[PDB]
Order: C-alpha cells, then structure tokens, then sequence
C-alpha cells in the first residue's frame, strides 16, 4: 500500500555516565563525571548541516562523544542546553537601580560542602527579556551573597540593573525570537555544560 | 511574592517552564498546586534518535528502510546485546513518551541496528501533531539504547515507502549477475502507470550467481578430488571458504592463533577480507565483513573440521605505511599528469590490495622494485632519484609512538594479525 | 494520403486528461492521456492554445491535474496534438448558474477570489476569501472600500465617509490645509494642538475659551 | 478549415515555443496565473497567498493581500494609503488637501495635531475651544486682541 | 469509416447560431442551429469550450441568444458538435477599432461596463456606465478615483 | 588547487587556445574589493607589458 508519508527530521541526544552521583562531594570534582551532547541534524557531517565529503557518507544514529575514532577524526558536536525559566509580575522595571533576588527550596539537603558564588557562576548563565532582545552578558553575573549553605536545603540567587540599562518588558514573540505562551516578563537561567560545574 | 508549590488555597502566581535540548515544556502555570517539581529536565543514561514524520494520518501504516554499512562497528566492546536485549521504540503522545502496543508494529527485521532491512508500523490513534518538546506539525517516533555508542552500524540513510522486488530468469544472459546491477538503473515500470509519479533505485542489487564457466566447473571438481571435503590443513581451509561464500575476496589461516597468543595449539584464527566492489556503499580503505558472514563462516568450517576444534573468524584490522618519492623526471603536463594523479593511481594499486580493484602488481606488500615497475610503466613518466614507505610514526590522530616501517623491509606487515600493509 | 501516409490518421476532435503541466525539453508542452486509445498510461506531450500570447506577454491559465479539455490534432497526426480549451460537467460544475437572462459573468479562481461583472445592476466587484473588497456600485451611486479588520472608505451621495477600527495617522511633508462651512472636532478624552513657530485662533465674530478651569502661561 | 475549404481559414488561437516564451513559468503546482501586456502592465493572481495584484511598469500599483490582511495602494511619486491592523495610514510625497463643500467633522478618542513650523485655525462665523476639565493656553509670549 | 460507420459524417469545421441556453439533463450544453442542414428548426444540444474551467471555477461567458458561433465535430458525428469560438461581422461589429499599432485590448460588457488597457500611453481604466471610474495613469502620474 | 585547472594550452599568453578549470567550492559573489554578482578570476605578470 502507498502513500505520502515522507521522512521529514533527523535528530539524537547522547547521555553518557563514568562516576556515579553519589561519589559527586563538590561541584568542582577532580574527575569528568559523564558527558552529554546533541545533534540538531543527525544525518549531517557536523551535527548542523555541513555536506558529507565526496568519498563518504557515513553517520552514527545515537551521535558520538570522542573526536578521534578507529579510523578518523570528526567535528565536535555541541553540548547539550538544559535549564529553565520564571515568570512573574515582580520583574515589569522601567527605572532606577534594579535589585532582583531569588531564593530556591528543597525537599533534600543540596551537598556536603557548600559553594561560593563564584563556583555558581561557573555552573550557570542568566538572561532576561529587555526592551531590545535579551539582556545577557557581564549585567547578569550573579552577587556575592549568592550561595548554597553546607548541610542547607535551600539555594539563593542575587542580580542588579544599573540605571543605564534597557527596560524589562512582557514577552513578545516578535521581539525575543521565541513560542511560548507567557504575558510576563521571561527570566531565563541555562546551564554551562560545557563545563564541569554546569554539569555537576 | 512567595510561592509555596504544595499549598492549596495560596496565590501561587508564577509560571515555570522547562528548556530542552531542542524545545519546551510548561511545567506550573499560576494558580496550580503540586507536590514534585525540580527545576530541570531529567535525562538517564544512554543514547536516542528521533525520527519526525511529514503529511501522515492517525491510523495509516508506514514502511521504513533502514540502509546500514554493514560491518561499521566497534569490534571491542564487550557490551553486546547478549540474550534478548534490544533497541527500544516509543511514540509522542501530548509532550509524553508512550509504548507501541501489540498490534502496533507489524515487523522489525532490525532490531539490534546491525543488518539493513525494513521496518514496517501503522500511525496510531491520538498520535499528535501539535507538540512543543519536539517541533511542532510532525508526528515524532523515538528509538533507544543505553549501551556505547558504537555497538550498532553506522547508517547510510532512511527512507519510507520502501518495496522488495527480483530478477527474472528468461532466455537471455545474465551478465549483470556477478557484480550487480549498478546503481540508478530503474526509473520505470513496463506500463507506465499514470498514478506514479516517480521510482528510484539508490543501491546495487544484490545475493544474484551466474550459471558456472567451464573453468568454474573444473576447477571445482578438481578441488573436491583431492581435499574429500575436510578442513585439516591450510589449503583446505582457504579453499573451502572461497568456494562457498562468493563474496570473500582474500582469506587467510592462521595455525596456532588466538587474540592472545601465536603459539597455542588446538585452535585456529581465518581472516577475511570481503570484496567492496560497490564503493557507492562500501568504505573501500576499511572494509569489513558484518557479523552474518563473520558467523556463517565459523559454522561451516567447525561442522567439518574435528570434534575437538573449534576456529574463531574475524576482520583483519588493517593497519599500513605509506610512499613518498622524488618527484617524476617527466610528465605528460602539469595538470594532464600531475603529482596527485600519480598519488591516485599509487592509491589505486595499493586499494586493490586492501579491496577488489584492478592492479598489474601482484602484491602491494612489495619491494621498491615492484612499486618502480608499476610507475615506469606509465605512459607519462620517465624516471625518479629515490623512494621511501616508512609507517606514518606523525600519524597524530591514531595515538603518538607508533611503529614506522624505516628498516629496510619491503612492506612487511606490522603483524601477523591486526595489519594489512596497503594503505591507499 | 491521411497524416502524410507515414501513420494511422486520427480524425476529428478528442477528449483527454491532463497528467502532467512540466515540460522537459522547454516548448510549453502539457502531457494529456486520452481515453480512446488508452485510459491508464501517462498520455502524450500537447501545445496548448491560449486567447493572447507572444513574446513575454499573454494571458495565461493552465488545466489542473485531471482536468478534462478537448483537442485538435495538426495533419491529423496522433503525436501532433493541441489543447484547445477546458470543459465542464455535472463532475466539475460551472461556478455562475445558467439562464436565458445571462446576467451574470466573470472570473473566479481556485481559491476563491472573484471579480464579478453584473449587468443588471451595473455592478463590478472584486472580492478576496476573507473580506477584503473593492465594489462600484450603479445601483447605489457609489464605492466602497473595505477590510478585512472592520476598517472602510465610502463615497456615496452623502459625501465621503472613513471609519477605522483601531487608529487613524494623516501626514505630509508639506502643509496640511482643511476646508468646509463648519468644522467641528471633538475628542472623548482629550484635545492638542501644538506649532512650533506659534498658534493662532482668531474670528470675526466671537472667541470663546471655555473650561472648569482655565490657566494661562 | 471549414468544409475543408483552403479559403475559409479560421485562426482559433495563439501559440507559445522556446522562441516566444510564457511570461509565467510552468509547475504542477499551478500557484501563478495572469495577464501580462506588450508595455508591461500586469494584473497576477497567486493562488498559494490569495493575492491579487495590478501594476503598471513605472510603480502605480493596487494589492490586495490575504496574507498581510491588507490593502495597499501606491504610485509612482512616493504617495501611500494603506488599510491594515493598525488601521489607516495616509503618506503624501509632498502635501495634502482636503475639502469639502459641507462639514467636516473629525472624531476619536484623542486628537493630535502636530505642525514643525505654523498652525492656523480660523472661522469667519467665530471659533470655539472647550473641554469639561482644563484648558492651556501657552507661549513663550501670549497675545490677546 | 467515417462517424464509426453508424451514420453520415461531417467534416470540418461549420457555422451556427445560438437558440436556447438552458440545458434539460444538467450538462452545461447550449442549442445550436447549423443553416447548412436546417435555417428553420431548433437545433441541437452541444458542449461549449472555455478557456480556463474545472470543478467550480474557471472563466464564464457565454452567447446571447442568436450569435454566431463556429462549431467541431467529435469522430465527425453529427450529434457530438462542441462549440469553440464566437464570431464577429459587420452585423455584429468588433468594439476596438482595427489597427496594425495595435495599441488598444480589453473587456466590454452588454451594458456598458469596461476594462480597457492601452498600451501607447501605459494606461489601465476601468469604468461602468454612469461615471463610476477607476484609472491608473502613467502618462500623468496619478491614480484618480 | 592541483585537482581545480583541468588545462591550459595558453601558458605564457603567446598562442591561441583553451584554459578548462572548474568554479572551486567557496568561491564568492559578494564582495566590496571587486564589482558583487561576478565571479573573480586573476591572472598575473611582472614582465614588462610587451
């Protein structure tokens, strides 16, 4: 029997584990603990669209997390984006110095041994949704009272806006380029899993 | 503001979203209640493919072929699929992952990704359309495993609407029969239909034999006369494999061999090399024979061998070093004869070593001398001041301190097993 | 000899189906089956005629596929077919319904945009599929422009009416001049008037500043 | 022919080769039809977008579009009228006149009047400004008869 | 033979004119009498070709009562006339004066309704009756309403 | 590149004949240095112009 059901999209996600999480005393660990990557465009040379080279083509159907195989050496694929975003009235700001605090809390206790602020901004990256597209970059770098607590269940956050700094404004989808169906100003916090502490 | 997630009766008025490898999910919208969020997706160990399907409905049926490059998978993970494991499959459903029912799939000739073949399903009621974790206007299929990457094939390509059909035997010659039908030969059918706007034909065909020569039919009957059938020496056991698998190209038996000696008696190791003809699949500088072969082949021989002996059959895991020269003292031009047209043709007669190809040479494992006799021969050349071969010791992306080949040998393997000497 | 005695003759007109509208050797050619001979192949390679043509101009509709069209055959050669116009039928009914009268003529396409001439009332009107119109109207004495979004111009016999649905912007880069026996503005909110280089009101008769309060500089 | 007579030839229409090309390019999805004259001047229907456009070779156009929700009508001299979502919007190269041998009568829920050099208001019968809240009246210098 | 050998065929092409444009079995068909068999009677029913035509769509005008109209014959049977073109004479005179310039192209309706488009001067003008008009003009520049 | 001039019959501009190359990958239509829509081909000489 025939028809038109054609095969539109290709794509695939790779989750590989070495150190088991209970073994996980710190972010910064001395060891990799696992490695997560993706490819937007499985069929593709790169992962994104780069042609095939004339003399093959060849691709693997769950992605690749090492560069140099049995016989050649490919691109790296792009790691993973993992995170999450808040939505709340508080954030409409037109003016002013702006100070902006989260707090975060658990059913569990988070680690045996807290974290400095500086170890937060090593794990995460944080955007907001401005006047003029997304507000991102050195603006957004979390505070020093910002921290986890050794034996707490509870995690805190800490941003400031100079008054030099563009509105925050309710979500347009025209505007910040996206799809969801928010009539708030958007908070957006992503993970760095480039690097051990993001992952972590 | 403050948010307890848990409590009722509370102006809970903020709304949560998830971020995702390639989408979304709404989480908490205001108002709600619940009693187990985290801030972030939770993804396990292990590997998984998407499949997103264009201009489908809820209960029609769909063909896929799944073309593989059969052998083109890691040899040493211990990690195997043993038992009945297998690859797993799940529709998307309302942002939610859910199993096929019994009467959902009708075949699946792939289930381990190791050979190519079909898989066949019906598009099941309340697949949906309308999603935000995967893009939405799709229909989305998922396929998982959680084992290495590399214990499957490497694919080719996917494609549905896929039918089988075969050769018919009439009064005529079948020529196309011992290599065959290339490539993009069919495009029509005998009565052109019109409801069909198009047919392709992506790869060669395949598992034809021709009638046998006279030459064939000697040289079989001779065999047989003297070997009784039996695997008890060398020559029998090569003889007796090229004789029954018609695709095998070079084979090798090795007396005393085991992964982890050459001097254990009461075993043996046989190497194959398949041919590769139809390089528009094959990887014509790694080839390799899949595991169908790999295990018919042991079965055959152990069945004539002893009842004490069983033999292990394998890839040869090739590895070799390469030429450098003083350049030609002629050419025809330098473009007509450029220096890279005689790397191709050296590549060439190398190749056809490692894999069928043409070459007058009788053996890329040859002295300077053989390799001075094939390039003097050229029609565009006229003489070269030195020439070397050692083993690519600066190779960087095979790791660092590997064996040259710089001792005045004439292209010796680098070992009885896991070598080949012809690069190309 | 019939079709230069090189080939059976095929007389007279035939009906056909268009299977095919692209041409791969670039002559403007449509592929046609034609039931008579053979109702399930593909069909043949035909030039189709059309009311104007020529270079880089012309008046063009191509048949859909499956269409029903008839045609002629040049020297009454099978392989020298020409599509001389498309049919209708009970499977494929005419859009404007017959009658002795013949009122009614015009042209609508596959996704319904119109253009409707009506002789008994002098009416032409073009319409898209979702509102959008541009009617002259003999019957009324008038024209009317109008959206889709609830925004119309109108010219009738009572002078020229404009409604916006949401807003309304009226600029130049020159001057603005307004004209009329009486000019009346009001505002459910508020009233502005603003010049750079001064402003001015001035009467004949009588000026009058009004308000529940009223402040100057 | 009719009757088969060579002397009662009939021309039933035009043709098309690569030697006299279509103006509009073939496809078996049959989006674009149309008329296209000798000087130029076309009037195009495609059918993908629901958009009916008439334009002549130097810019005088009228479109009607589906896929904007809008009506646009242009010439050639940079003067715009368009009707769409945020209502109507008039554009004029150079100035703009508007009479009439009755009333005009303006309305909305606020009015604004701008001018970068000199604003007017006259009535030979007497002029009126009022509201229900305040009236301002300001300058760097205010006259008064 | 000719007509399938079941009846006197016909050939090439013939004149007739237009009786009757209401078709009793639903076929879309208009009766047509052929002076060359009969002046006198009603005529028979035949298919008329169009232009552009399909399911629920297509280019429709048809012919008054008592135009002249050049008719084809399928298989040269009498009974399968198909109607493929009307005619004008100096009975019925062509509304655009003939000129090898061949400037001036258009629609003109029964009561008066027209679309002309002249190509000497780039002009398309549209116009019923009673003044109502449309013109895009680019020998002056300007779109009047 | 070695695989992209297939000949060149002309070498030194003294005899009539035929240069045969293929448009390399990458090759680009937007530039500022040289007129955009073209593709650029240079030959070049330090001789004197004769």
């Amino acid at each position: 029997v025939l028809n038109k059901t054609k095969v539109g999209q290709l794509k695939s996600l790779y989750n590989e584990i070495s150190v088991e999480k209970e073994e996980i005393k710190e972010l910064n660990t001395p060891i990799s603990t696992g490695t997560f990557v993706m490819a937007p465009m499985a069929n593709s040379f790169d992962g994104l669209g780069e042609d095939f080279p004339k003399g093959s083509e060849k691709w693997w159907p769950f992605g690749y997390t090492k560069i140099c195989n049995a016989s050649t050496v490919l691109p790296a694929l792009p790691k993973a984006r993992l995170g999450c975003s808040i939505s709340s009235k508080l954030l409409k700001l037109s003016e002013g110095t702006r100070d902006i605090i989260l707090e975060f809390t658990f059913n569990k206790p988070i680690l045996p041994n807290g974290e400095d602020y500086t170890a937060l901004n090593k794990a995460m990256s944080i955007e907001l949704t401005g006047e003029k597209g997304w507000i991102a970059g050195l603006p957004m770098t979390l505070k020093s009272d910002s921290g986890i607590n050794s034996g707490s269940k509870k995690m805190k956050l800490s941003l400031t806006l100079d008054s030099e700094q563009p509105a925050v404004v309710p979500y347009q989808t025209e505007l910040h380029e996206g799809s969801y169906e928010v009539d708030e100003p958007l908070l957006r916090v992503l993970f760095k899993t480039n690097e051990k502490e993001g992952y972590n | 503001s403050s948010i307890d997630f848990s409590s009722s009766s509370s102006e809970n008025q903020v709304s949560l979203i998830h971020e995702m490898p390639f989408g979304f999910q709404q989480v908490f919208t205001p108002g709600d209640t619940d009693n187990s969020l985290y801030l972030v997706p939770d993804y396990c160990h292990g590997g998984e493919l998407y499949i997103g399907l264009e201009n489908g409905k809820n209960l029609q049926q769909v063909t896929l072929l799944l073309q593989f490059l059969e052998g083109s998978e890691n040899p040493d993970i211990t990690d195997i699929f043993t038992g009945n494991q297998k690859i797993k499959w799940q529709y998307l459903s309302q942002n939610q992952w859910q199993d096929f029912q019994s009467g959902e799939i009708i075949q699946n000739q792939t289930p381990r990704f190791l050979k190519s073949g079909i898989f066949q399903f019906s598009i099941p009621k309340q697949a949906n359309l309308d999603n935000t974790v995967l893009p939405p206007g799709y229909h989305w299929i998922k396929a998982s495993m959680v084992k290495p990457f590399d214990v499957v094939s490497q694919l080719i390509n996917i494609h549905a609407q896929a039918v089988e059909a075969v050769f018919e035997d009439q009064g005529s010659s079948g020529n196309h029969l011992e290599k065959g039908l290339p490539a993009e030969t069919i495009s029509k059918l005998q009565e052109r239909l019109s409801w069909i706007k198009s047919i392709q034909q992506p790869y060669p065909s395949t598992k034809g034999k021709a009638q046998e020569s006279d030459e064939d039919y000697y040289r079989r009957v001779s065999e047989r006369l003297r070997h009784k059938k039996r695997a008890i020496t060398l020559w029998d056991y090569e003889h007796l494999i090229l004789q029954k698998f018609p695709k095998v190209y070079k084979v090798k038996c090795l007396n005393h061999t085991c992964s982890s000696s050459f001097q254990s008696p009461g075993n043996a190791t046989l190497i194959l090399v398949p041919d590769t003809v139809q390089q528009s699949v094959f990887d014509i500088y790694q080839p390799r024979v899949s595991q169908g072969t790999l295990n018919d082949v042991a079965a055959f021989v152990n069945e004539l061998n002893s009842f004490h002996v069983q033999a292990k059959v394998i890839n040869p895991n090739y590895e070799e070093v390469k030429v450098d020269v003083k350049v030609k003292f002629r050419e025809g031009l330098d473009v007509s004869f450029y220096l890279t047209k005689v790397k191709e043709d050296i590549k060439k007669f190398l190749s056809p070593w490692a894999y069928d190809q043409e070459s007058s040479v009788e053996f890329g494992v040859t002295l300077h001398r053989s390799q001075m006799i094939h390039y003097l021969e050229q029609l565009t050349y006229v003489d070269y001041i030195t020439d070397l071969r050692l083993l690519k010791r600066q190779a960087g992306s095979s790791p660092c301190n590997p064996i040259f080949i710089e001792t005045t040998e004439k292209e010796y393997i680098q070992p009885s097993n896991p070598k080949s000497i012809l690069v190309s | 000899p019939p079709a230069a005695g090189l080939t059976a003759a095929i007389s007279g007109l035939h009906v056909g189906l268009v299977t095919d509208l692209e041409d791969p050797d670039g002559e403007d050619r449509i592929k046609v089956k034609i039931p008579i001979i053979n109702n399930e192949e593909e069909g043949v390679w035909c030039r189709q005629a059309f009311p104007d043509a020529g270079n880089e101009r012309g008046i063009t509709f191509r048949p859909e596929i499956e269409d029903e069209v008839i045609v002629g055959f040049i020297n009454e050669d099978p392989n020298d077919a020409v599509v001389l116009g498309m049919l209708h039928s009970s499977a494929n009914p005419n859009p404007i319904e017959a009658s002795n009268d013949n009122h009614e003529k015009g042209i609508q396409t596959r996704s319904g945009i119109k253009m409707i001439f009506n002789d008994e009332k002098s009416i032409l009107q073009i319409e898209t599929p979702t509102g959008n119109l541009v009617t002259l109207d003999d019957d009324a004495g008038s024209i009317t422009i109008e959206d889709q979004n609830g925004n119309k111009t109108v010219m009738d016999s009572d002078g020229i009416t404009m409604e916006s649905a949401k807003d309304m912007n009226l600029k130049a880069s020159g001057d603005i001049n307004l004209e009329g026996t009486n000019v009346n503005i009001k505002a459910n909110a508020e009233f502005k008037a603003e010049g750079s280089a001064g402003a001015e009101v001035s009467t004949s008769a009588v000026a009058v500043l009004k308000g529940s309060l009223v402040q100057i500089n």
